[PDB]
DNA sequence: TCGAGAATCCCGGTGCCGAGGCCGCTCAATTGGTCGTAGACAGCTCTAGCACCGCTTAAACGCACGTACGCGCTGTCCCCCGCGTTTTAACCGCCAAGGGGATTACTCCCTAGTCTCCAGGCACGTGTCAGATATATACATCCGAT
DNA sequence: ATCGGATGTATATATCTGACACGTGCCTGGAGACTAGGGAGTAATCCCCTTGGCGGTTAAAACGCGGGGGACAGCGCGTACGTGCGTTTAAGCGGTGCTAGAGCTGTCTACGACCAATTGAGCGGCCTCGGCACCGGGATTCTCGA
């Protein structure tokens, strides 16, 4: 079970969706694969560094506990998960 | 005849719905599915908490709609209403993403 | 690229085993067999009432297998244009394939059944195993030899069976990239090789050899030679085909009335085609061994050749400036 | 597994503030997740200056003077008055 | 600009499960000795800071002035908003398998802690050249006439 | 687009030096050796969350479709800003001198450390029920053509 091209399965809808809420009017069409691009970089990171923990955690199953621990370290902590 | 409000004012109301309301923007299952095709970039057959992924998406979207909003000020700035990439670029530039 | 106004209510066409006749199936139910050489119409058959979607020559090219939308079958000389037989069946037919090496036996894809092969010697039928038992739409196509059938169901699964005994030979089902099966469009066969084609409701054309699905065995992941698509404008395939040799292959966008030309090795785009915007594009071919291409587009044939450098430019003819090798005795005596 | 939390002193506190008020308990969770976030931060910076007077003993005056360091303006004073008012009542007995 | 229409606000009613309250059931908090010790404190240095003051000068402030980017306005293109339609797959609900996560119980390898001794590190002198600085020079580059 | 002149800048040179590489004697942290405990590691067990699939829905996404709206390009002007040259000014060297306060040592002592004995504050688990979420419907208000 080999995934793929799921970066796209955002969709355009749902990328000015999160826009009009951040309280944008108009806007381009070049920005959402960019938008998509920059959305992938940042989790590029966490998920990494969050299965790192689990690298240390000796584990198979990935918890929030290590995003946590990430977007701490990546210093955009989260609360709510413990 | 046919009416249809002038540009904007649809999305305009939109955007007011959506600062009023609170849930996600992001249909669940697309989302999980390109969480596991990165994981499986970095190891392969990993499992994951719903709570993991929630977080995940919902922290996602918060950096997206700051990312959206910051680059609506700059483009405030850029005296348009329409969005430019080097607006999301210059963005990231100054938050120190490049 | 050059079009023939002869023939009215284009539908469907079909070239020779040489490519140097085309039949073609009009509304009016008749079969336009044009000539390439004299570029005219060689023959005209009244096959049926009712509008022709499937036509397939015979090896020898004296007998047409014509299918029409009345679920009426008719096999016709070519020389006489008689209906040498005659069958009708429920679930209207979708396809209709001669035995590529035996003529008297011919596939028929129904609409809502099971595909079946009959012989013609003897008016019997051998109902081809369906795998899901629900599919109720699989294409099937003989292979370059006629000695596999391959049958692909609604939900990507594809049966490779013998053509002889209908026995299972090998199996396995497409995936849409992350879990989910997609609609069998339709399977296309090399006429040169082994390299075959699938087109599928995902708009993407997996490009296989037959030989790997065969040592993959029942049931198995074999990978596809290639993977194509318009990753531009992610456009459906009405219909597509290889070359006449097998290295180029060519998809119809119906839905912006274009035709993409990609490699098989190598699978990038050779070109694109564009046709009348505001014809609708409907049947596909190439052919068979000439870089010509028929297309069948709102009832109207365009045919799309590719000439080499010459027929003007044939001194001794040069691209680029050439350095003058200046030698030894050069000035010499 | 005995995990322990602070929830039933947020409603605690809450009735000392609002009697008349409910919580999402996913907003209890936040809010401990918060204690959790303060806490360590306070102590973190508590050990580090200490480190910076080479103390092995971290007391109230290094409490203080972190929170000075952490919290801005009338929130440090009022709560470097309100932990020197508890340290005094503690003290009294 | 006064209506039509449309998206919205609010009202009553329905049904629900999380918020909450209470109940067994501890282990972690308290209490009380007891002990070695962190530092509180006193009491010394000394030195680095703090200010003084003079001398030189590179530097700073202001002027005048060209000028050229900022800004403001116009017209165009195209393009993204809005709406309509068609397609789909997220969701949701349910089921199921197992594979990992967490648990507990042993078991013991390794580290903390102790004591001994000394040798690498550190403060401290000590010549000494990398480079700082100044000068004349040769090369690069702008700015204006042609 | 070029040439000439102005000017600013990279270079070689000379010497001065003060940081700086280098070496010392002396100190103590590091090594070496020895003891204990117990954190960590392993293993068998349980659970149980997850990962997988299946079917129905539609809200949502895809896509198309004008089309007014603004991105943008250009174009005038003008004010504000570089600049080079004036002016005057504190900045820096430097060296002086006092000591307030860092900065060090030597106590001695209160103060957790720690352990042991005790337990009730708190936490997992179990009802429960009411604000709250949803829904439908009516009334309100913005908006786009007069």
């Amino acid at each position: 079970k080999v995934l793929r091209d799921n970066i796209q399965g955002i969709t355009k809808p749902a990328i000015r969706r999160l826009a009009r809420r951040g309280g944008v009017k108009r806007i381009s069409g070049l920005i959402y694969e960019e938008t998509r691009g920059v959305l992938k970089v940042f989790l590029e990171n966490v998920i990494r560094d969050a299965v790192t923990y689990t690298e240390h955690a000796k584990r198979k199953t990935v918890t929030a506990m290590d995003v946590v621990y990430a977007l701490k370290r990546q210093g955009r902590t989260l609360y709510g998960f413990g | 005849k046919p009416h249809r409000y002038r540009p904007g004012t649809v999305a305009l109301r939109e955007i007011r719905r959506y600062q009023k309301s609170t849930e996600l923007l992001i249909r669940k299952l697309p989302f999980q599915r390109l969480v596991r095709e990165i994981a499986q970039d970095f190891k392969t057959d990993l499992r994951f908490q719903s709570s993991a992924v929630m977080a995940l998406q919902e922290a996602s979207e918060a950096y997206l709609v700051a990312l959206f909003e910051d680059t609506n000020l700059c483009a405030i700035h850029a005296k348009r209403v329409t969005i430019m990439p080097k607006d999301i670029q210059l963005a990231r530039r100054i938050r120190g993403e490049r | 690229d050059g079009t023939l106004d002869c023939i009215s209510m284009a539908l469907t066409c079909t070239f020779n085993r040489w490519g140097t006749l085309l039949a073609v199936g009009c509304n009016d139910g008749r079969i336009v067999i044009w000539d390439f050489l004299t570029r005219g119409i060689a023959k005209i058959i009244s096959a049926h009432i009712h509008p022709v979607c499937s036509l397939c020559w015979s090896r020898d090219g004296h007998k047409l297998v014509s299918a029409s939308t009345d679920n009426i079958v008719s096999q016709w000389d070519v020389l006489s244009g008689d209906c040498d037989q005659r069958f009708r069946f429920p679930s209207p037919i979708l396809k209709v394939q001669y035995h590529p090496r035996d003529q008297n036996k011919v596939l028929v894809c129904p609409m809502k059944s099971a595909p079946v092969m009959l012989t013609l010697s003897d008016s019997k039928h051998v109902v081809l195993p369906v795998d899901d038992d629900s599919d109720l739409n699989v294409v099937a196509s003989f292979d370059r030899r006629g000695e596999y059938i391959y049958t692909g169901n609604a939900k990507g699964k594809i049966l490779v069976l013998k053509t002889d005994s209908q026995d299972l030979v090998a199996s396995f089902r497409v995936t849409t990239g992350t879990s989910n099966t997609t609609a069998i469009k339709s399977i296309e066969f090399a006429r040169k090789g082994s390299c075959f084609l699938i087109n599928t409701a995902d708009r993407i054309i997996r490009v296989y050899d037959g030989r790997e699905i065969l040592t993959c065995g029942r049931d198995g992941e074999p990978e596809p030679m290639q993977k194509l698509q318009d990753l531009v404008n992610r456009t459906p395939w009405k219909k597509c085909c290889f070359s006449g040799d097998g290295e180029y292959i060519v998809a119809g966008s119906a839905r912006q009335h274009a035709l993409y030309i990609w490699e098989k090795s190598i699978g990038n785009l050779v070109k694109i085609l564009h046709g009348t915007r505001g014809e609708l594009l409907l049947d596909v071919a190439w052919h068979p061994v000439r870089p010509i291409i028929a297309s069948i587009s709102s009832g109207v044939v365009s045919i799309w050749a590719q000439n080499q450098v010459e027929n003007w430019s044939a001194f001794k003819e040069l691209d680029e400036n050439v350095e003058y090798e200046e030698r030894e005795s050069e000035f010499d005596i | 597994t005995r995990k322990e939390s602070y929830a039933i002193y947020v409603y605690k506190v809450l009735k000392q503030v609002h009697p008349d008020t409910g919580i999402s308990s996913k907003a209890m969770s936040i809010m401990n997740s918060f204690v959790n976030d303060v806490f360590e931060r306070i102590a973190g910076e508590a050990s580090r200056l200490a480190h910076y007077n080479k103390r092995s003993t971290i007391t109230s005056r290094e409490i203080q003077t972190a929170v000075r360091l952490l919290l801005p303006g009338e929130l440090a004073k009022h709560a470097v008055s309100e932990g020197t008012k508890a340290v005094t009542k503690y003290t009294s007995a």
